[PDB]
């Protein structure tokens, strides 16, 4: 709640690498996790290039679409605030749908449960893997735009054609990691087959 | 040569050592918080960056002479993208005429490539005006107002 | 409001928001302006195509009078040769609004017609034009009426906040940052220098103690 501005946090931002600062507005969104996505920041990135290749080298990608989605809802934030969501196209809703997904699924861990208490790495990649390439289904979908349809069109048609995979999307939250990890990536590859039937389909009726 | 690295506190120049340091020396080159959330790793703030002196450092025999024409010219055109870019934001994009969408178009592969730079990749100067020039043949020969003539026919021609 | 650096820069964030906000909202407004202003011609012109299309019009019926002489009347009421009312609008969003295309009768869709009366060519060439006017008049009487009531409620949005929102959050910055400087700094000056004093005097009296002893 007080200022960053504090000689205490000022010197320790200067030596320390990682700062995972709450928000104050989180906590009374009951935001449980409460990790501010913009303050924060671990300069530890470049170090582990090498693990997060050897574990998942599309990791990386995926993670680096995330944080630009995320910076662009926080931007344009206030342009929808003060203009408001009228003039918001089909690209614009598509990434508010992902970065709403984000606030949702992701970044919320309740931990008071057993399917959240504890997130294991390979659950946390899959889920992120998940919603990049639903944004990036949304994304070619509506940059077709052909067949006297498309664009916003497609994208209003995919929320409710598709529905299905995007209030499911959600319950992956809900998938119990103590069922195994065979299993669940099991699940999940399933999952992201579905999902690259999703838009396919949709790409072949051609809206 | 001076290069100082000065961080400045609570991220802003209003600091006293940033506003001290500013008024001794003849140069201001910014990071951009942004462009590092958007994951850009040369994080340089071109628009609040600024050489005083940047007239002498560029030359006919140090330099090529279109190097000054052509910062000018990308920074102007930068400024105009941003606005481009607000302007998309509010109307919707469809109100936008061709011109809006060039404007567009060059902001985007400007920070696409111009701005993202190998962390271990090396351009000589040559080599960064010759980048800068295959993002300006996008625009038309006549858009590209800052541009003195019988030099933009000069390189324009690519 | 706290002096405290917190809410000067919650405060200075507050007012450059509010600069870029406000400049985005004029150049909307101004876009929306000129956009209304280019309906306003295209409704002058079908003005002034207005009156003409009835003058042109009552040759039709003059015609009709001249060659068949009294209508059908009733029901039939005759005098219609082509321009069945039927028509086909659409709201379309231009500039960020949605403005309804009017298209009525002789431009709308499922229009008819029944062959010629004897003055059915007339009424098609006068009344039936009429109609293909209308629809112009129509669509841009209700387009130019969104814009100006968008126009209006932009350019009231822009000016409430150049003259309300800027105009204090300005002097909120100002008293923020006189009460702190002027407080904060001036009062921790005083007070390391009365400490200052403080220990020089002793240092003063512990000398004098020391030349007695």
């Amino acid at each position: 709640g007080g200022d960053f501005s504090d000689p205490v946090t000022s010197a320790t931002l200067s030596i320390v690498q990682v700062f995972w600062g709450l928000d104050k507005k989180l906590a009374q969104r009951k935001h449980f996790p409460s990790v501010n996505w913009l303050i924060s920041y671990s300069k530890y990135s470049t170090a582990l290039e090498s693990f997060y290749e050897q574990f998942d080298p599309d990791f990386i990608n995926i993670r680096t679409k995330a944080r630009e989605v995320l910076q662009r809802e926080d931007d344009l934030n206030e342009i929808v605030q003060l203009v408001g969501k009228d003039a918001l196209a089909e690209g614009d809703k598509i990434t508010l749908e992902t970065a709403k997904l984000l606030r949702e699924d992701y970044l919320a861990q309740n931990a008071f449960t057993p399917y959240d208490k504890f997130c294991p790495f390979y659950k946390s990649v899959w889920m992120m893997r998940n919603i990049i390439h639903f944004y990036n289904l949304a994304n070619q979908a509506v940059e077709k735009g052909a067949g006297m349809d498309g664009q916003k069109i497609t994208y209003t048609l995919i929320k409710h054609r598709l529905g299905d995979l995007f209030y499911r999307l959600v319950s992956q939250k809900f998938e119990d990691p103590a069922e195994g990890e065979p299993a669940l990536v099991a699940k999940f590859k399933k999952l992201h087959e579905d999902l690259t039937a999703g838009f396919r389909a949709l790409e072949d009726e051609t809206r | 040569t001076q290069i100082p690295i000065l961080t400045m506190p609570n991220d802003d120049i209003t600091h006293p050592t940033p506003d001290l340091t500013g008024y001794i020396t003849e140069g201001q080159i910014y990071i951009d918080r942004q462009l590092q959330n958007r994951q850009i790793y040369p994080p340089i703030n071109v628009l609040p960056s600024l050489s005083r002196l940047m007239k002498s450092a560029i030359g006919e025999g140090m330099t090529r002479r279109d190097h000054s024409d052509v910062s000018n010219q990308l920074y102007a055109n930068y400024a105009i993208g941003k606005d481009v870019q607000a302007m998309k934001a509010v109307v919707g994009e469809e109100a936008l005429s061709s011109e809006d969408l060039l404007y567009l178009e060059f902001l985007d592969k400007f920070e696409r490539k111009f701005v993202a730079q190998g962390a271990y990749d090396s351009r000589n100067i040559f080599q960064s005006l010759d980048l800068a020039w295959t993002l300006l043949r996008i625009f038309p020969r006549e858009l590209l107002h800052r541009i003195p003539g019988k030099t933009l026919d000069q390189y324009y021609s690519r | 409001v706290v002096p405290t650096v917190t809410m000067l820069g919650v405060m200075k964030s507050r007012l450059v928001g509010a600069t870029r906000g406000h400049a985005l909202l004029k150049k909307k407004s101004d876009a929306l302006t000129v956009q209304f202003r280019q309906i306003l011609k295209n409704i002058v012109t079908t003005k002034e195509s207005m009156g003409e299309v009835m003058k042109d019009s009552s040759f039709a019926l003059i015609e009709a009078k001249y060659v068949a002489g009294e209508n059908i009347k009733h029901i039939v009421l005759e005098n219609v040769q082509n321009a069945s009312i039927k028509v086909r609008s659409r709201q379309e969003n231009i500039a960020g609004v949605k403005i309804p295309k009017f298209e009525y009768f002789t431009d709308g869709e499922t229009k008819n017609d029944l062959t010629g009366l004897a003055r059915g060519g007339q009424q098609v060439q006068q009344c039936r034009a009429a109609y293909v006017k209308a629809i112009e008049l129509l669509v841009e009487l209700a387009s130019l009426q969104t814009s100006f009531l968008t126009l209006d409620e932009a350019i009231k949005t822009t000016n409430r906040r150049v003259n309300a929102l800027e105009n204090v959050v300005k002097p909120r910055l100002e008293n923020t940052i006189t009460y702190i400087k002027g407080e904060l700094d001036e009062l921790e000056r005083e007070d390391f220098f009365r400490l200052k004093k403080i220990q020089g005097y002793k240092k003063r009296e512990i000398e004098r103690q020391l030349a007695s002893s």
